[PDB]
């Protein structure tokens, strides 16, 4: 016996937390991005990259707590501890922000050896890998929105910041400054978000409701067994119940599952695709024909152009306190606003 | 009866439903829920009590409790100063020690009391089959429930009466001496629009109209208690209705949902059963009273008030309903339909009157439109007051949005609760609650669709 | 179905494991403690104190601006 | 036997292609009377005055409008909480002009939901089935109500209920931001973990039951072509999936029995919606999300800024700009 | 610093007290194991 | 009968809760910080 | 930094005087205003009429100038209109009116002194004091 043979052999030992040789990736990246995540969350400022507090320590709470971007003037430095900029200090690191560079990468490498972790426990037990094609969709978020995204833009400090209320001024942002609503791949990451979660109610409940009489108790969850040959809920009732309620009813239970997976999956693959547009200011902005027409006729209003107005708005308002490194001065006359208000 | 899964088909957490057909120990979980509620009302009462400083007014203190007994005409003055603080002790106090008592019944029936009552006794013996036993119940149930109306009456009428903020002279503690027992307008009460300016009941606006709105509940609760107790359900109610505990139990959900929708627009619209004194403005009152502050200060200022236009055209100030009347300008045109005691002595025939407007303003009146305008039911969940832009220096949510949100949450989960209870109480009395009969699968006789 | 480990609830039912733990968790715990109450994590992150987010010579926000020499500029900052 | 009986035997028909039923027959004219008169609306209704203040605002495709950009305009701050049928105008013209439209559509489509939601338990009574399907339906049932009923009741007006129409829609939510904050709304957070769950547990239930399939097929043909409508085996092997599940993250946290799968995959969205639902229905009441603007202060007591106070700053950006005519005085209280 | 002699004497003596009230069994399983 | 005491099960316990206790003493703390 | 005795050192009359309120006087007046000020008050503004703020140059343009404690104790005895020729006792909170203002019957001289100091400190801790009402 080999020593390879020998250490894959301990690695896929059936054990309480498998490891496998994804683990050797996996479980020291995740840990490093959660201890990163909770070290910041909990003892670190971005009183110096943003001019904000943002740890329990500065008195933040759960929703406020983040592990802030980088300061702009870093560009996309990858900005090692070692690097140029910390030098191998672990306090000035932690003060420019060297911590969310440090999540995202092994956050990124970890989501890397949980995938490469579905497709070897997929392999052991001879499974079809379907798992890890579903994760490509979270994979694919994840690389658009915290990698692509800062990188096509200035620097990392526009990138998400790994907080509650970090991501909340992420979404406003992108709203205001993209107007990330009106763009069609954003709409179709919606709609498979929204009916990937309808399918799961929908079918959660059409099972539990359709169970066949297997046991004598009120508790229908002890009339199964996992080795049962047989259906535990009638196909067929469901079928034609949703024939006669809604028109039509799947009759394919194996094309009903993967309906299930191909719905959110295919959602957050267009709504990375989006992300990656808005990387390089490539937005669905506006719409000219009904810009023109409202330049021309002071009388033309629709909810698009209103929209517009409060992106407008949104940007001078929060600019200078979103972006201190630009020292924006904006006077309190050069802001936009409605009467009254 | 059995205490587990395998003798009673429910499990632990469905224990409650174990219960169904054990007469004495549901009557035991009853009577010590009850408890239960009572033992809320008198320490919520206490604690609004000891977190009480009466100079303040009730809203600025996150008091739900104290209002109710303040509307009931205890321990309140003109304006609804509260001048003895000892009644809502004693409403604390009994309600706690009562408490104590129903506890004590409830555990004695729920632990060691008969198991079931029918081989007991047939009077308190009841069998959810038994149609004439079920409506025994509602009976002597609905001979109570007007009694508290007539309670309300009583208080009302004989006892000191109740606050009334539609007073002249100031709103203050009256007794109601002519309730209108006319059923022309108790009724027609009930069939004006649940809209805007209709308020289907909502819309109650002196105390007159709810003592005799109350006057007729006593009297038809009490009939229909007769009536349920010397009679039968008729063949079509048999035929229409599930006669099942459970089925009983989601007719009342739905009945709670309903009243817990109510309440809450009750308490969100109408400024009669809920007095500004105690409960701060409704949103309506907040918004039509910065209307009215501004109108004040810039007719003070020299503004012209009837004939100055606003940016859009519309008057600033002044403007008219779609109907007409003369309303407030500004977004709170769609607030014309509020009254208030503050607001109505400058109102005419027609609407605003000008030379009330120009010449008949209270600094009273001033003093209360700023009050109102700045307790505005706007507030954030960490009870942080004003609009949600404005900075953490303002500890305030009104009482009337706590309480609405609160019962808007508890219909809309008792809504829920019906359903689920009325479809389960369906399928078990026609016997496919534990799912479908493999052998019997009604589906698989029927012909198919296309 | 075992993987092979003891099962977690006959470990916190035993006697051994509360002697150890009633020890050891409280341990931990009062270690944080005392990592926050003796100003050490301040120090070790680099996070401002309640006192020293502003200076009597700095009244704004000490926005980083240069890409290299960052402990200058924080040492600026103060 | 009698015509009403022969009747009730119709309506109650399981043999009907549509199931009907007495729900249905509410349902099936109140939702028809609601998609016509928003199909008619949409293309070609009038310009609407939304705000009350003599703005209309244009919603429909002949008047300037995309699909994305057209919308029926909700009705008129002016008319507030009244009702405005058809009836109860000088014109049609006037009619249109007050958003009368979005009136008899949104009650009419109200009124048609529940029914529907009445309707899915009146097919599984008369099917035999157990009732609660409906119960899973009462959490979409909820939003909208939500958003098109209890939201203007609370605010005091339909013309602040959701327009229907895409931008339109957008529109409500941004305001809606700058007004209640409903980001920082934890029932709005139990909502978004409801969505982002149960899509989660839609990717993984339905990719671990492909994955697990049993081979019924050849490579050349679909694979769900191994499954049979109406076969009585089980088509995967939830045994396979428990194994590579239970692998996956610890054997203790897969579930092996399909029956609680299957309810948590009900319950999780189902109850994440009821919870955002009620969010929007309470914040009808102005019970806002939370407010830490300046929560934190140093020493000698400037504010420190935190991500809510940028967040903050969004939103007043937001509510300085909406409706920038409708506001006379300084506090947005309406 | 004595700051960190402080924070971390907390942390050495929970080390102690498992050693202690473990180790003859730890010994005896690392010696099975070889 | 008579299992290992240390696994690695015993390690990924510990790797998490150890500094999350830690981390809560360290929290807990904080909430008597006056500025 | 600190919350220094500068920073606590206030304009005690128009007449060039200075006092300093202590650390406990400056929490007791925020104390007060946050509980009975804030209500119209909040961020030094006036929501019921923005014309008359607490901004030190509102203060200090009122007849006569009320960016002293002195001034803004008499202004909280006795409430005038800003070019000090209406009475707005009525119209105001003050302590002279007990009947009308209950909410401030409890208050002493020295709870007055201590939120009067307030309102001239707050100002120099925040930028956004005084200012618009949305802003
Ligand atoms: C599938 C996914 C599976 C999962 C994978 C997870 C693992 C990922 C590991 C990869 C890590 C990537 C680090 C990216 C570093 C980077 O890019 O950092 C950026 C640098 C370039 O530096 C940037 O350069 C810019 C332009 O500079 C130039 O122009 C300036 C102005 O004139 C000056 O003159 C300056 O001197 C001159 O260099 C600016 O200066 C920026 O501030 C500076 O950051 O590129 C570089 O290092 C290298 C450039 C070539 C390789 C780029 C690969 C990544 C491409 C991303 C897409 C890019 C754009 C599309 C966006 C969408
Ligand atoms: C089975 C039965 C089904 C029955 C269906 C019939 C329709 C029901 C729904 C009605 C819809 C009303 C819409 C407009 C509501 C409104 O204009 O306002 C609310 C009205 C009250 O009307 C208001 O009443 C007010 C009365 O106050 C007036 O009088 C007061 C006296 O103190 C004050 O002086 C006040 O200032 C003065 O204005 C005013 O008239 C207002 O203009 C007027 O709008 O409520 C009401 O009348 C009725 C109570 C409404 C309950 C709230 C809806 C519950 C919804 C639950 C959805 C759950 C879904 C779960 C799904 C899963
Ligand atoms: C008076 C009202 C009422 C009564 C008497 C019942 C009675 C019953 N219900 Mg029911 N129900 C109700 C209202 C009511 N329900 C409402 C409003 C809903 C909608 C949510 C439901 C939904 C419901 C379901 C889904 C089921 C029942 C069931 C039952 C039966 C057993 C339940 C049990 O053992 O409790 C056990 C109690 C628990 C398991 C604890 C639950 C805790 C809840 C979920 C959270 C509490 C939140 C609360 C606001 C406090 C917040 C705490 C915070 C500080 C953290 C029983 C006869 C079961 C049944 O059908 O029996 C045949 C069952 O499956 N009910
Ligand atoms: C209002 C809430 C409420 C009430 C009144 C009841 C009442 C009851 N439940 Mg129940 N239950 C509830 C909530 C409630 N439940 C919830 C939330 C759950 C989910 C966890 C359950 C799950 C459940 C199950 C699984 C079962 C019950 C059962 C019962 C019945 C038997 C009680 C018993 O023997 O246990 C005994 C418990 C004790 C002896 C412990 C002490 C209990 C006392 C009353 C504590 C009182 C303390 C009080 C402060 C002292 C003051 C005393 C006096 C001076 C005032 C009983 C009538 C059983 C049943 O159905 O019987 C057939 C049953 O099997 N329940
Ligand atoms: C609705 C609540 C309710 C109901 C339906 C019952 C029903 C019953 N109880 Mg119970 N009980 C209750 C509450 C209730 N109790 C409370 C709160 C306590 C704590 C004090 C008790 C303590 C208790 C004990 C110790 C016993 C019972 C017993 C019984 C059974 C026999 C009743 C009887 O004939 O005695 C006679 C009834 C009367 C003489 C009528 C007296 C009516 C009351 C006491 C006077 C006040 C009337 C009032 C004005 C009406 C409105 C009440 C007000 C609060 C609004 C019976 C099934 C007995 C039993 O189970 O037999 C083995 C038993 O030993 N109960
Ligand atoms: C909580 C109190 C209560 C309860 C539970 C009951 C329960 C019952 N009563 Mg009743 N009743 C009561 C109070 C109560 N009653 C009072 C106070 C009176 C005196 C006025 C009566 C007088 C009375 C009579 C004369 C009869 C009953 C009957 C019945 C039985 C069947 C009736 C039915 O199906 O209801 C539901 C009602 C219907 C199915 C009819 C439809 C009504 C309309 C179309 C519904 C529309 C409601 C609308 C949406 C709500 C808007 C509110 C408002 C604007 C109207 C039933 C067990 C019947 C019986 O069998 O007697 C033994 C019967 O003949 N009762
Ligand atoms: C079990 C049942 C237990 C108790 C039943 C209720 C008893 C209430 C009796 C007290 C009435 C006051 C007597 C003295 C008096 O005249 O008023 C003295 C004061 C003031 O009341 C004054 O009465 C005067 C009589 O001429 C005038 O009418 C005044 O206008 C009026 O203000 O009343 C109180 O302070 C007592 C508060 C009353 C609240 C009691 C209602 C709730 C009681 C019990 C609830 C328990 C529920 C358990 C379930
Ligand atoms: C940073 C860094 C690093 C790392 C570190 C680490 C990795 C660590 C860690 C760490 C960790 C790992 C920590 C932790 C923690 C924790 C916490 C802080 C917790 C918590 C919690 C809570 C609060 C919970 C609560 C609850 C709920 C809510 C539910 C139910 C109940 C309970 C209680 C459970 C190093 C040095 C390498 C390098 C440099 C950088
Ligand atoms: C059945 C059952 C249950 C339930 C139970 C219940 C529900 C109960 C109750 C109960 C109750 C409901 C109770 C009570 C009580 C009360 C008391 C015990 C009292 C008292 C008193 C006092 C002592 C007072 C005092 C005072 C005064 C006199 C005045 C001043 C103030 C004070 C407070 C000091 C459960 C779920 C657990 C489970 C098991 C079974
Ligand atoms: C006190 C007061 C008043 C009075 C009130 C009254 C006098 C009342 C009433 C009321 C009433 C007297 C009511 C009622 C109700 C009813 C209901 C709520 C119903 C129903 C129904 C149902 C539930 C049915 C069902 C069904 C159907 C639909 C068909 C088939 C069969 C069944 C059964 C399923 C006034 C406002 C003047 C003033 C203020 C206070
Ligand atoms: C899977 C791979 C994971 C890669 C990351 C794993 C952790 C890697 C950490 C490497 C840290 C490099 O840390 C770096 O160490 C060197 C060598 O001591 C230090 O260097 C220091 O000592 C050396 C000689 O002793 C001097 O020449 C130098 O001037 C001084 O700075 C750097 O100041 C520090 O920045
Ligand atoms: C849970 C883990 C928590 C994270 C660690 C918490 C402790 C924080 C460590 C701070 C220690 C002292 O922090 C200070 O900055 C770094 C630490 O690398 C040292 O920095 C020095 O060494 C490095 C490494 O060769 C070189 O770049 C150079 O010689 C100099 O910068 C300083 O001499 C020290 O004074
Ligand atoms: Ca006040
Ligand atoms: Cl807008
Ligand atoms: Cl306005």
């Amino acid at each position: 016996r080999g020593w390879f043979d020998v250490l894959d052999d301990w690695l896929k030992r059936d054990r309480f937390v498998f490891i496998g040789w994804s683990g050797l990736l996996l479980f020291p990246c995740a840990f490093m991005a959660l201890g990163g995540w909770l070290t910041g969350t909990t003892f670190v400022t971005s009183w110096y990259t943003h001019g904000l507090a943002s740890s329990y320590l500065e008195g933040a709470n759960f929703l406020t707590v983040a592990v802030s971007s980088p300061a702009d003037a870093f560009g996309h430095s990858l900005l090692f501890l070692w690097g140029p900029e910390a030098q191998g200090n672990l306090t000035r690191w932690f003060q420019i922000g060297g911590l969310w560079p440090f999540v995202a990468l092994h956050g990124a490498f970890g989501l890397i050896g949980f995938m490469l972790r579905q497709f070897e426990i997929s392999r052991l037990v001879g499974i079809r890998p379907y798992n890890a094609i579903a994760f490509s969709g979270p994979i694919a978020v994840f690389v658009s929105v915290f990698l692509m995204y800062p990188l096509g833009q200035s620097s990392w400090f526009f990138a998400p910041s790994f907080g509650v209320a970090g991501i909340f001024r992420f979404i406003l942002f992108l709203q205001g400054f993209h107007n990330w609503t009106l763009n069609p791949f954003h709409m179709m990451g919606v709609a498979g978000i929204l009916g990937g979660a309808l399918l799961c109610a929908i079918h959660g409940a059409t099972v539990e409701n359709t169970l066949f009489e297997d046991g004598e108790d009120s508790n229908t969850f002890r009339a199964f067994e996992p080795t049962q040959a047989e259906e535990t809920y009638s196909m067929v009732t469901a079928n034609r119940f949703w024939s006669q309620i809604f028109g039509i009813a799947f009759s394919n239970k194996r094309w009903l599952h993967f309906f299930m997976l191909f719905v959110p999956v295919t959602g957050l693959w267009m709504s990375s695709v989006g992300i990656v547009g808005l990387a390089l200011n490539l937005r669905a902005y506006d719409f000219v024909s009904q810009e023109l027409r409202a330049a021309e006729d002071p009388e033309f209003e629709t909810f698009y152009t209103k929209n517009i107005l409060l992106n407008e708005g949104m940007r001078a308002w929060m600019a200078p306190q979103d972006q201190p490194h630009e020292n924006f001065i904006f006077p309190e006359e050069v802001l936009p606003r409605g009467n009254a208000l | 009866g059995g205490r587990d899964l395998p003798s009673t088909g429910f499990a632990w957490w469905s224990g409650n439903a174990r219960l169904i057909n054990l007469s004495g120990k549901l009557l035991g979980a009853h009577v010590a829920h009850a408890g239960l509620i009572v033992f809320w009302a008198g320490a919520m009462t206490l604690f609004e009590v000891a977190h009480f400083i009466p100079e303040k007014p009730m809203y600025e203190q996150g008091l739900i409790l104290l209002p109710h007994i303040a509307t009931l005409g205890w321990g309140v003055g003109p304006a609804g100063e509260v001048t003895d603080i000892f009644p809502f002790f004693v409403v604390g106090v009994l309600h706690l020690i009562s408490s104590a008592v129903l506890g004590l019944g409830g555990i004695y029936h729920a632990l060691r009391g008969p198991e079931v009552l029918e081989e007991y006794s047939s009077f308190f013996g009841y069998d959810w089959k038994d149609k004439n036993q079920m409506t025994n119940i509602i009976g002597y149930h609905l001979i109570l429930l007007g009694c508290g109306a007539l309670l309300l009456v009583f208080k009302a009428m004989f006892f000191g009466g109740v606050y009334d903020t539609w007073a002249p002279g100031g709103g203050d503690v009256r007794v109601i001496t002519n309730p209108t027992l006319n059923p022309a307008i108790i009724f027609g009460y009930l069939l004006k629009a649940p809209f805007g300016g209709e308020g289907w009941i909502i819309s109650v606006n002196n105390m007159e109209d709810i003592i005799g709105g109350h006057i007729w509940i006593g009297l038809i609760c009490i009939s229909g208690g007769i009536w349920h107790i010397l009679t039968k359900p008729f063949g079509w109610a048999r035929r229409a209705l599930i006669w099942s505990g459970e089925a009983y139990l989601s007719y009342s959900l739905g009945a709670l949902s309903l009243m817990g929708f109510i309440a809450s627009v009750f308490v969100w619209f109408n400024n009669t059963a809920y007095p500004s004194e105690f409960y701060g403005p409704t949103g309506m009152e907040a918004s039509q009273s910065q209307a009215f502050t501004f109108l004040v200060r810039d007719q003070r200022l020299g503004a012209n008030i009837a004939s100055a236009q606003g940016p859009t055209g519309l008057g600033k100030y002044l403007m008219r309903s779609p109907s007409g009347e003369i309303i407030f300008g500004g977004e709170t045109m769609r607030f014309w339909d509020f009254r208030g005691p503050w607001l109505e002595p400058l109102r005419g025939p027609n609407g605003l009157d000008l030379d009330k407007l120009r010449n008949d303003i209270q600094p009273w009146q001033v003093r209360r439109a700023a009050e109102y305008m700045t307790h505005a039911p706007l507030g954030s969940l960490n009870s942080v007051g004003g609009v949600i832009t404005d900075v953490n220096s303002f500890n305030y949510v009104s009482p009337r949005a706590w309480l609405a949100t609160s019962h808007f949450v508890l219909g809309f989960f008792f809504l829920v609760g019906h359903l689920w209870h009325a479809g389960r109480a369906r399928a078990a009395a026609a016997g496919f609650e534990k799912g479908i009969d493999r052998e019997t699968e009604p589906t698989l006789f029927m012909p198919d669709l296309d | 179905g075992t993987t092979g480990e003891r099962p977690f609830s006959d470990i916190v039912t035993s006697i051994r494991y509360w002697v150890i733990h009633s020890i050891t968790i409280p341990m931990l715990f009062i270690a944080g403690w005392l990592f926050v109450s003796t100003g050490l994590a301040y120090d070790a992150f680099g996070t401002p104190r309640p006192d020293e987010y502003f200076t009597q010579t700095r009244q704004e926000l000490p926005i980083l601006q240069e890409r290299y020499d960052i402990n200058q500029e924080i040492q600026e900052f103060n | 036997a009698s015509l009403w009986e022969q009747f009730c035997q119709w309506v109650t028909s399981t043999n009907n292609r549509i199931y009907v039923g007495w729900f249905g027959t509410l349902m099936i004219p109140t939702l028809l009377t609601a998609t016509t008169c928003f199909i008619i609306a949409f293309i070609a209704a009038p310009p609407v005055d939304i705000d009350g203040i003599r703005e209309p605002v244009a919603g429909s495709l002949l008047y300037g409008n995309n699909i994305i950009s057209g919308a029926v305009v909700p009705s008129s701050n002016a008319i507030g909480l009244h009702f405005y049928p058809i009836w109860e105008a000088a014109s049609l013209d006037e009619w249109l002009y007050n958003g009368g439209p979005y009136q008899l559509v949104v009650f009419h489509f109200l009124i048609g939901i529940f029914c529907y939601m009445g309707r899915q338990w009146e097919l599984s009574y008369r099917l035999g089935m157990r009732p609660w399907i409906c119960v899973a339906y009462s959490a979409p049932v909820s939003a909208a109500t939500a958003v098109f009923l209890i939201y203007p009741i609370g605010q005091g007006s339909f013309s602040d209920g959701m327009p229907l129409g895409i931008s339109g829609t957008f529109n409500f939510m941004i305001v809606f931001q700058a007004e209640h904050n409903i980001l920082m709304h934890p029932f709005h957070m139990l909502g978004v973990a409801g969505v982002f769950g149960g899509s989660l547990f839609s990717a993984m239930h339905g990719s671990l039951v492909t994955s697990s399939l049993v081979r019924e097929t050849t490579e050349v043909e679909s694979q769900n072509y191994g499954y049979k409508f109406g076969q009585e085996e089980e088509t995967y092997n939830i045994v396979a999936a428990h194994g590579y599940f239970g692998r996956l993250i610890f054997q203790y946290a897969s579930f092996n029995n399909s029956r609680s799968l299957h309810f948590f995959l009900g319950a999780w969205p189902v109850i994440g919606i009821w919870f955002t639902a009620m969010g929007v229905s309470t914040m009808a009441f102005n019970l806002n999300g939370f407010n830490f603007n300046q929560s934190i202060l140093d020493s000698q007591g400037r504010v420190i800024g935190t991500w809510a106070d940028v967040l903050n700053r969004a939103n007043i950006g937001f509510e300085v700009m909406h409706e920038r005519n409708a506001h006379n005085f300084p506090l947005d209280l309406a | 610093d004595w700051r960190v002699i402080v924070v971390v004497s907390p942390l050495l003596i929970a080390a102690t007290w498992a050693a202690i009230n473990i180790g003859a069994a730890a010994i005896r399983q690392l010696q099975d194991v070889l | 009968v008579t299992y290992p005491i240390f696994t690695v099960r015993w390690l990924a316990v510990h790797t998490l809760a150890v500094p999350s206790v830690f981390f809560v003493g360290a929290i807990a703390a904080m909430q008597f910080i006056q500025r | 930094v600190e919350l220094t005795e500068s920073t606590r050192t206030i304009p005690l009359d128009e007449a060039g005087g200075t006092t300093t309120l202590t650390a406990r006087q400056f929490t007791n007046g925020q104390k007060i205003f946050v509980d009975t000020c804030t209500q119209c008050h909040l961020q030094g503004k006036t929501k019921t009429n923005n014309n008359v703020s607490l901004g030190l140059a509102d203060l200090a343009g009122a007849e006569p100038r009320r960016d002293n404690v002195l001034a803004l104790v008499e202004f909280l005895k006795n409430p005038k209109s800003y070019d000090g020729e209406d009475d707005y006792s009525e119209l105001h909170p003050n302590i002279s009116r007990p009947d009308i203002y209950p909410e401030m019957r409890n208050y002493t001289e020295d709870d007055i002194f201590d939120v009067a100091g307030y309102t001239l400190i707050a100002p120099k801790l925040d930028e956004r004091w005084g200012g618009t009402i949305y802003f």
